[PDB]
RNA sequence: GGCCUGCU
RNA sequence: AGUAGAAACAAGGCC
């Protein structure tokens, strides 16, 4: 049959139909009258709406061929020959466009006269009964309806007929061409009733070829095939087998459970070796502080003009000399570059307009000092195989290093007062409720308790240096930049201030991962001899650079002043984790305040200004040789102020490890304190755990000792 | 006109010829997200690393011909290379200050009408009735409970056909909607914004959240209430509570 | 006096101040290099932990593999993966029992998604490996990559939009003799059948970084394109399963992992009269996913899917039988340093099966030559089991047919247990009349989980009275005690862009202080902090004060040109009246009523050039990965201003040889643009279809012009004048 | 088809071990003198749990029952069993 | 010396 | 040298 569409139709109105049968997905080997019975709908539908155009008038202009014009409107315009999503795009369109009624089916045509739908439809029944048949189907429709019959005869609802009459006897002839052509064919034995609207389908999803066998290599050792395997499976049932295997397996294999009693736990080992190092990127408990009183904001004022301020107000001054080498680099070095600072300190003061970032020349000093020239340069492995050096890179457990007493006393003095308020806090809607009032003035206290704390400065001296480091790198990646350290403080007298403790001259910065390190090197003042502890100052190059002179009851100290120069690097991370520097005030006083609600729940009341006043109430906060300190709230805060502060600073794998591994330990201590009768099934493996993170940290190892301690003192 | 004028200007040349020939509608989405760019890992660390750079966001390449070059000082506002994989030219952050104190200036008063949720809470909030502070343990019991208070009771698919339909009427296809509910909110939201220009696709996600139901599940201590849920910050604490009334009652 | 913050604990209990004792405050530990050591380590432990199964040798691609499955009975409590398949297939049928109907229903629904989900539905995923350039890129451009391919090849059955289809086409592609596929540094290069199955057959393996809580480093692995569906279809069956079972916490929340831990410990201890004790084991699982057999999932999901139809039985069972027979990729490789000479190089990890042994050390050295007899092609065969968490909720389906196995109908004893797992972490709170009953309810429910191939972690478990336990990270005592320190990270500026962080670091303050039990003065200081570092971020300061910035000369002259300063955004350099009231308002919308409206006209203009808006999917949502967690996504309230904008590209592209992808995204873009202006709808909706562009672009031309006519700005000669461009377009794509 | 013979019956010790051995699933059953079959083993008994194990060769051909610890009240004759298929049984005497 | 890139 | 820690940075590539 498909010889005849092959035959008469042009190929549009053939591939238009072929688009339209793989629409609904069914394949035309199967059923192909359907083919040739849209296809004729298909081309009534053309020639019914073609040669029939319209101008400005209605009184369609009926030409054989559209001469070259502006005047090619066509009279009636498709619906179908389009996909049903473009189909409903048409009629919501001209729905929405004409102020007409939307159809619930497919229309065939619009017209403007009369400015509505057509629905051509040529069956092979006899018109009187497929047109109310599509009428039923069809709810309360305006659209008007039009259909032909093989046998000729043509019908409408109002005996209304669109168009010219000469186009429906093209129309019938049209129609007879088909039907005694197929009297040639001779198809009438199915022609009539071929479709019955059939519609189903089964979905397949056939393992075979490659696949299957895979399937078969993806079972139970003692199975061949996945259909044996889903056999057996769906004739399993449960007939107690694991009670079986329970019995035959080795009663080696258990869970005993170990009481863990007051006698039980060990003290955490300390690793053994040269004492530990100081680790942080700018001094802490030795760091000294050059002022102007200037009433100048932190952010407000331009970083040179301030250091040299500052310097200036020093005097005692004296050559540079070597007081405590590097013991691994070249101290000359760090001489030269200190006297370079100077010299070129002096040449920004003698020029008009001190620059807001000062670049400095690369002389040899720095490049060393730098690293600069130093990475390997990169190669292929095919020219360097040979070379009996060559070997992965030194991937090993880092040195060992025992504990000193240094970090110690820098977090006792890390949580100590000062004469200063290190923290002026930005600006917050007033407060309009009676639980913003009462956090406004929780926030004020904790505030005045925690501003004047060596803490809070060197949160702000961490997050400046890391900001202006991290902006320097990203702005002047190739060139060497002097940054003074720069913090802003405000006296008890009210006046405010500001404080150089140093210089740090980034180096080149052409940092692409987050691991790529940026190396530094950093001068900061001081008048701690490092002559005392040695062992503290292993990485710093120690001068002799001054002599300074404070207001003492002993004539007066005229004590030295040294400078502390190190080569240091950091990482994008790094600078970015540093620059956050703040959250640790929010770790803190959130534990503060959770334990002030925790408190003011027992007592129908807000507890606040007692704790904060009476000081009655003391916690446990440290240990004296007479036995256990406890403090105020105030003191509580500025330690767990200090402890994240320090956790900011010394942040590494081994401090995570460790207090992941130890807050194992204290969770099963403080379940043996509250009597719950704790167990454990290999506590030596979680002591290995433990053990295993204490490398070379001086902040691990102190919060291990620390950890030591408390076992000691509890455990009673 | 113009549209089908870079459609030909596209079909002029033979590589988005062959792209808008071979390209199924189907497959619309995946060219569509098919991007080189990776998703960044941690986004805090670049915002911090690139703002330190000159020209470190994007703008359209209409920005050379509104904005100026340079300011008063020569501080470049744009730079005429494009973005990495896109027409978008790369531009610094002071052109979108200086948009805000010289740009084009339009009538914003019908952002309200659009944004109704946002400003319905401030509406609600500016009308509040604060009271006293009771300090008392709260027994704060975890339970499933709607934070939008502006859902009409519709679902996500049960709303996005009503939203085409006030937004976009011609790709509706075959749903006409029943409900005589969505009747009413296409007829209100099609007559209310029937020429707000902000852009058809924030005014579909807007109308998706104000219209369409959704529910979180949150440890709660009395209320309950839809309108007491977006405050649960401000009136429940660990040991304090806060009575609140919102301007709504 | 000795300062020590830990003493602390003597007066605070443990866990009420447990905050204390989180450091994340620093900087995470990061990986530096490659991760080749740690995959080629990972391997040989699962391979080891397995040793005393049967060796075989697929005859597709050539790998050895190793099958443990109904191996000897362990006799030591180290790790086993020796599963029996008896004993799961009896766990899954008491858990049926238990919960009739449970596999019937999730099957009939996982039917109906099967077979009307759509391809689409693969770009909704994070980075993917692509075997088309043998390297991880973005779902769709996998996706993208590997469709032209197989339509390169002759496999167009996924222009049906169905992603069965696309599955069928996956498999039929088993079964070629060559596919082709491209290379740039064109050239088109053959691929034969063993090449190809190890190369849909393999893993990209990279290393974990900003993982916090351990002192070593992880392995992590990426799948390909043609097993992610097969994968999605057996996820969506798990998550519909374990939606029915209240024993797992893996397809929910924190706070309903939190109501539901509160319900089991208070069923069980509540229910336990005076004579019978309780306790708790707050256990983790020993290399959790380096002992899950996949031919063990394959068992379950066909016992799941019995008496079910059979295509729905083959496509479920399609994703076990290839990680069966899954092949990793060892890694980016090796770098070496001579000193000597003063050099460095990078060694592909591909070399790593013929390259000589001399220049690694004694560790990397022996684990090179365990690894080697698995290696095929520069990937090595790791059918054991799973690499990282693939299959996380049939993981969790086992572990909780495990707890459910001891319901006291199956003990058959005095002693009984139940309690929550969530994947490699569960809580087992356990009664019984004494502690010898405890002892051997214990000793029974571990031995069964070894019976699984499940191994609990003796070093990290421990049992107390019940009370007192712990669940990834939620420290519960007589109720569950808020932390703080675990959302301290996103406390920052998200980096997402002005507008954005602004509202998104409102919001988590907000949350916080309804989940996490932040305070109010503390909520107070963290949003002063926060504007401090969003002012000091985006260079946007007050605007009233002096600190020069590169962008503070037009902030300034823009604070002297507004006369009500109030209503200037943050951004701009205006004041913040953010406050705890405040903090679930948008800053447009709570500084609305005193914006000038010059300036509010300026901010909130459509035509701004900056905002930039290309799906409904990413209008409002952020991906922010939290700190010990997998990646989430968050709605966040803000109003589209000209603060909107979106930050530049990496622009590194342009120095590698895959430098004509840019053009490519440029063309397809320009392509997608034109066609939403042609349908408006392309963005909100997907459309949907088996037409081509041009098709639908040029019929509504037709129509558009047609209709805007009969009523609108075109005319006659500009409506003749786009019909027939329209006929010149088509007469262009004839030819 | 299937014949069989069963090997390595005998006279035993209290609280001795036996291997039995018998040249598809496969059963062990006994008979005591004084009674029909019982149920041994299949590939146990409540009788005989723990002491007694079932274990096959099948490119041998056999299904052997390592019996351990016994006791007079295993005295029988062991036939072994393929499944319709008996072997004539082996005498064990305890 | 000149120019390109900074998660590809 | 320095940062850092089971492998890396201490710029890369292209002419």
């Amino acid at each position: 049959m498909e010889d005849f569409v092959r035959q008469c139709f042009n190929p549009m109105i053939v591939e238009l139909a072929e688009k339209a049968m793989k629409e609904y997905g069914e394949d035309l080997k199967i059923e192909t009258n359907k083919f040739a019975a849209i296809c004729t709908h298909l081309e009534v539908c053309f020639m019914y709406s073609d040669f029939h155009f319209i101008n400005e008038r209605g009184e369609s202009i009926i030409v054989e061929s559209g001469d070259p014009n502006a005047l090619l409107k066509h009279r009636f315009e498709i619906i179908e020959g389009r996909d049903r999503t473009m189909a409903w795009t048409v009629v919501n369109s001209i729905c929405n466009t004409t102020g007409a009624e939307k159809p619930k089916f497919l229309p065939d045509l619009y017209d403007y006269k009369e400015n509505r739908f057509i629905e051509i439809g040529v069956t092979r029944r006899e018109v009187h009964i497929y047109y109310l048949e599509k009428a039923n189907k069809i709810k309360s429709e305006k659209t008007h309806i039009h259909i032909f019959s093989f046998t000729g005869e043509e019908m409408a609802t109002k005996a209304d007929y669109t168009l010219d009459e000469e186009s429906r006897a093209r129309i019938k002839t049209r129609l007879f061409t088909i039907r005694q052509e197929m009297a040639s064919r001779g198809l009438w034995d199915s022609f009539r009733q071929s479709e019955r609207g059939e519609e189903t389908i089964e979905e397949r999803f056939e393992i075979t070829g490659t696949m299957r066998r895979l399937a078969d290599q993806s079972l139970p050792p003692n199975f061949s095939s996945l259909e044996n395997f889903r056999a057996y499976v769906d004739g399993f049932e449960p007939n107690g087998y694991i009670e079986g295997k329970l019995s035959q397996m080795s009663k080696e294999v258990n869970a005993r459970i170990e009481p863990f009693l007051k006698t039980t736990p060990r003290p955490l080992r300390l690793p053994d070796g040269p004492p530990c190092s100081q680790r942080s990127k700018f001094l802490l408990m030795d760091a000294l502080k050059l002022s102007i009183e200037d009433p100048s904001h932190e952010g407000e004022g331009i970083p040179l003009y301030d250091a040299i301020k500052c310097m200036r107000t020093f005097f005692g001054w004296k050559e540079p000399n070597v007081v405590k080498p590097h013991e691994k680099g070249i101290n000359p070095n760090y001489l030269l570059a200190w006297k370079q600072v100077l010299a070129e300190l002096q040449d920004i003061e003698n020029e008009e307009k001190i620059p807001k970032t000062k670049n400095m020349k690369k002389t040899s000093q720095l490049k060393w000092a730098l690293g600069e020239n130093m990475a390997p340069e990169k190669v292929d492995f095919d020219d360097c195989k040979d070379v009996s050096d060559l070997k992965q890179y030194d991937s090993d457990e880092p040195e060992l290093r025992s504990l000193a007493s240094w970090i110690q006393s820098e977090f006792n003095k890390a949580c100590e007062l000062t004469d200063s308020s290190w923290i002026e806090l930005d600006e917050i809607g007033e407060d309009v409720a009676p639980i913003e009032h009462i956090a406004s003035m929780r926030r004020n206290y904790f505030t005045a308790e925690v501003s004047h704390c060596r803490a809070t400065e060197y949160i702000m001296k961490g997050v400046y240096i890391n900001t202006a480091l991290l902006n320097a790198s990203c702005a002047a990646m190739d060139d060497f930049q002097l940054i003074p350290m720069i913090s802003k403080c405000r006296t008890k007298e009210g006046r405010r201030k500001t404080n150089l403790y140093g210089f740090i001259i980034k180096g080149r910065s052409h940092l692409r991962n987050d691991t790529d390190v940026v190396n530094f090197v950093s001068m900061e003042f001081s008048l701690t001899d490092p002559r005392l502890e040695p062992h503290k100052w292993e990485k710093y190059c120690v001068l002799e650079i001054g002599d300074m002179l404070l207001r003492s009851a002993i004539g007066q100290v005229s004590r030295p002043m040294f400078l502390y120069v190190r080569t240091n690097g950091t990482s994008k991370i790094k600078m970015k984790w540093g620059m956050e520097m703040r959250r640790c005030l929010l770790q803190s006083l959130q534990q503060i305040e959770s334990m002030i609600e925790a408190e003011s729940s027992v007592k129908e009341k807000d507890m606040t200004k007692e704790f904060f006043e009476n000081k009655s109430e003391t916690w446990p906060i440290g240990e004296s040789p007479k036995g256990v300190e406890e403090g105020s709230i105030g003191k509580v805060c500025r330690t767990l102020l200090a402890k994240s502060v320090f956790n900011s600073l010394y942040a590494s794998p081994q401090l995570e490890g460790f207090s992941a591994e130890s807050r194992k330990l204290l969770l099963i201590v403080q379940a043996l304190r509250d009597n719950l009768e704790p167990g454990t099934f290999d506590l030596g493996g979680l002591y290995e755990a433990i053990e295993e993170c204490l490398i070379n940290d001086p902040w691990v190892l102190l919060n291990a000792s620390w950890f030591n301690s408390f076992l000691t003192h509890a455990l009673r | 006109m113009e549209r089908i004028k870079e459609l030909r200007d596209l079909m002029s040349q033979s590589r988005t010829r062959e792209i808008l020939t071979k390209t199924t509608v189907d497959h619309m989405a995946i060219i569509k997200k098919y991007t080189s760019g990776r998703q960044e890992k941690n986004p805090a660390l670049r915002m911090k690393w690139m703002m330190a750079m000159k020209y470190p966001i994007t703008a359209d390449k209409r920005i050379m011909e509104m904005i100026p070059e340079r300011n008063e000082q020569g501080q470049t506002l744009w730079s005429k290379t494009n973005d990495a994989g896109s027409d978008r030219v790369m531009v610094s952050p002071l052109a979108v200050t200086w948009w805000n104190r010289n740009g084009p200036t339009t009538s914003a008063v019908h952002y309200p009408k659009i944004y109704k949720t946002y400003f319905e809470k401030v509406e609600r909030l500016k009308h509040g009735t604060f009271g006293p502070v009771h300090f008392r343990n709260q027994v704060k019991i975890r339970r499933r409970v709607d934070i939008n208070p502006g859902h009409a009771d519709l679902s996500a698919k049960e709303a996005q056909d009503v939203i085409m339909e006030v937004v976009f009427p011609n790709e509706v296809g075959a749903r006409i909607l029943t409900s005589e509910s969505q009747l009413t909110i296409t007829k209100e939201k099609k007559e209310e914004l029937q020429d707000c220009k902000i852009s058809p696709l924030m005014v579909a996600y807007m109308l998706e959240r104000e219209l369409v139901r959704k529910t979180r599940f949150l440890p709660v201590a009395g209320g309950t209430s839809s309108v007491y849920i977006e405050v649960l910050h401000l009136t429940q604490g660990t040991c304090w509570e806060q009575m609140y009334t919102p301007g709504g009652e | 006096m000795d300062v020590n913050p830990t003493l602390l604990f003597l007066k605070v209990p443990a866990q009420n101040a447990i905050s204390t004792t989180f450091p994340y405050t620093g900087d995470p530990p990061y990986s530096h290099g490659t991760g080749t050591g740690y995959t080629m380590d990972t391997v040989n432990r699962t391979h080891q932990y397995s040793e005393k199964g049967r060796w075989t040798t697929n005859t597709e691609t050539g790998a050895p593999q190793l099958n443990p499955i109904d191996g000897p009975l362990p006799e030591d409590n180290e790790p086993s993966g020796y599963a029996q398949t008896d004993c799961v297939l009896e766990a899954m049928a008491f858990l049926e029992e238990s919960h009739p109907g449970i596999f019937e229903n999730s099957c009939l629904e996982t039917m109906e998604v099967v077979q009307q989900t759509r391809v689409d539905k693969l770009t909704q995923g994070r980075q993917t490996y692509d075997w088309t350039l043998n390297r991880n890129q973005p779902a769709a451009t996998a996706l993208a990559n590997t469709i032209e391919v197989f339509r390169s090849n002759g496999l167009t059955a996924n222009e049906s939009g169905r992603l069965i289809d696309f599955l069928k086409d996956v498999m039929e592609s088993m079964d070629k003799e060559e596919m082709e596929i491209t290379t740039h540094f064109k050239k088109k290069q053959r691929l034969n059948k063993r090449s190809y199955l190890i190369r849909a057959l393999t893993l990209n393996t990279m290393t974990k970084d900003a993982e916090r809580g351990k002192l070593k480093r992880r392995a992590i692995a990426t799948p390909g394109m043609q097993i992610r569906g097969f994968v999605y279809f057996v996820e969506t069956l798990a998550r519909s399963i374990c939606e029915k079972l209240e024993q797992s916490g893996l397809p929910v929340g924190g706070n309903e992992k939190k109501a539901k831990l509160a319900n089991v410990v208070r069923k069980m201890m509540t229910n336990s009269q005076d004579t019978e004790l309780s306790f708790t084991i707050t256990g983790d699982n020993t290399k959790w996913n380096e002992n899950q057999n996949p031919r063990m999932f394959l068992a379950m999901i066909t016992y799941i899917t019995r008496n079910q139809p059979e295509w729905f039985r083959n496509v479920l069972s399609i994703a076990p039988i290839m990680f069966s027979n899954k092949m990793a990729r060892l890694g980016k490789g090796y770098m070496f340093e001579s000193k000597s000479m003063k050099l460095r190089t990078q060694i592909p990890a591909e070399m790593l099966a013929s390259i000589d042994l001399k220049y690694f050390n004694d560790s990397t050295r022996k684990k090179i030559e365990k690894i080697r007899p698995l290696l095929i092609d520069g990937t090595a065969s790791l059918s054991p089991g799973m690499m990282m968490g693939m299959f996380n909720m049939l993981s969790t389906v086992l572990g909780v047919s495990i707890l459910n196995l001891g319901q006291k109908r199956y003990t058959k004893t005095t002693y009984w247990w139940d309690g929550l797992q969530s994947s490699d972490d569960f809580a087992l709170i356990v009664n019984a009349p004494n502690h010898e009953g405890i002892q051997a309810g214990v000793d029974r429910f571990y031995r069964t989980c070894k019976l699984l191939g499940i191994n609990m972690s003796k070093k990290k478990s421990y049992i107390n009275r019940t009370g007192t336990f712990e669940f990834t990270s939620f420290f519960y005592r007589y109720g569950f005690v808020a932390n703080f320190s675990m959302e301290l990270p996103s406390f920052g500026v998200s980096g997402i862009n002005e507008s954005a962080d602004m509202s998104i670091g409102v919001t988590v303050i907000k949350n916080n202080m309804i989940n996490n039990d932040l305070g109010p003065a503390t909520a107070q200081m963290a949003l002063q902090l926060f504007i401090k570092d969003y002012r000091y971020t985006y260079r946007c300061h007050r605007g009233d004060t002096q600190i020069q910035t590169r962008r503070s000369f037009e902030i300034k002259k823009l604070w002297e040109q507004t006369r009500s300063k109030a209503g200037l955004l943050v951004s701009d350099g205006g004041p913040n009246l953010y406050n705890i009231r405040n903090l679930h308002i948008p800053e447009v919308c709570l500084k609305w009523e005193l914006m000038d409206e010059d300036y509010q006209g300026r901010l909130c203009n459509p035509l701004n050039p900056f905002v930039s808006h290309k799906e409904i999917e990413s209008v409002n949502n952020a991906v922010m990965m939290p700190a010990h967690g997998p990646a989430k996504n968050m709605e966040y309230d803000a109003v589209a201003t000209t603060h909107s904008w979106i930050p530049k590209r990496n622009r590194s592209i342009l120095n590698t040889s895959q430098r004509g992808i840019l053009e490519d995204e440029q063309m397809y873009q320009k392509c997608c643009n034109l066609f939403e202006k042609f349908f408006p709808s392309s963005s909100y909706r997907r459309p949907v279809g088996i037409s081509s562009m041009v098709e639908a672009m040029v019929s509504r031309a037709r129509i558009d012009a047609r209709i805007d006519f009969e009523s609108g700005r075109i005319k006659k000669e500009e409506f003749a004048e786009i019909m027939k461009i329209c006929s010149t377009i088509e007469e262009l794509r004839r030819q | 088809q299937v014949q069989l013979q069963e090997s390595g019956g005998g006279l035993v010790q209290a609280g001795e071990s036996l291997r039995l051995s018998c040249a598809y699933g496969m059963g062990w059953f006994r008979q005591a003198p004084g009674k029909e079959r019982e149920f041994v083993a299949s590939i146990a008994m409540d009788f005989v749990k723990g002491r007694f194990t079932i274990s096959r060769d099948n490119s041998k051909n056999t299904l052997y029952l390592q019996l351990n610890t016994l006791k007079p009240e295993d005295t029988a004759v062991y036939y072994c069993a393929a499944a319709k298929y008996w072997g004539q049984g082996t005498q064990v005497t305890v």
